[PDB]
């Protein structure tokens, strides 16, 4: 209902992977079959914790 | 829209050979009712890596 993006995993490291992708739709008719639909991307940047110790 | 299929960014024959790549279909409503297409594609060779001295 209002296209807010959550996490569904602790399973992230930015010492190995520091963007994600994903791909996503709005459409009408509350998602009915004729309803019509655009289609886009985000991009997710991941930044860093202090994990490593020196 | 069209099924024209193209390259982002440049490759190298240094780098790389070849690739397999699966092209399919979808419907709008989040189904594939036919069968995939299975690609080959490969890089080509030119000179224009230099001899350096050792």
């Amino acid at each position: 209902t209002t296209g807010v993006i959550t996490t569904t995993s602790s399973q992230l490291d930015r010492e190995l992977i520091d963007k994600y992708q994903l791909k996503i739709k709005v459409q009408d008719m509350d998602g009915q079959y004729f309803g019509l639909q655009t289609t886009s991307t985000c991009i997710i940047n991941i930044d860093d914790v202090n994990d490593h110790l020196p | 829209d069209t099924g024209n299929l193209y390259c982002t960014r440049p490759v190298d024959r240094e780098q790389y050979e070849s690739f397999e790549i699966i092209a399919f279909a979808t419907t709008p409503d989040g189904y594939t009712p036919e069968l995939p297409l299975p690609l080959i594609i490969k890089i080509e060779d030119e000179n224009d890596n230099y001899p350096i001295f050792t």
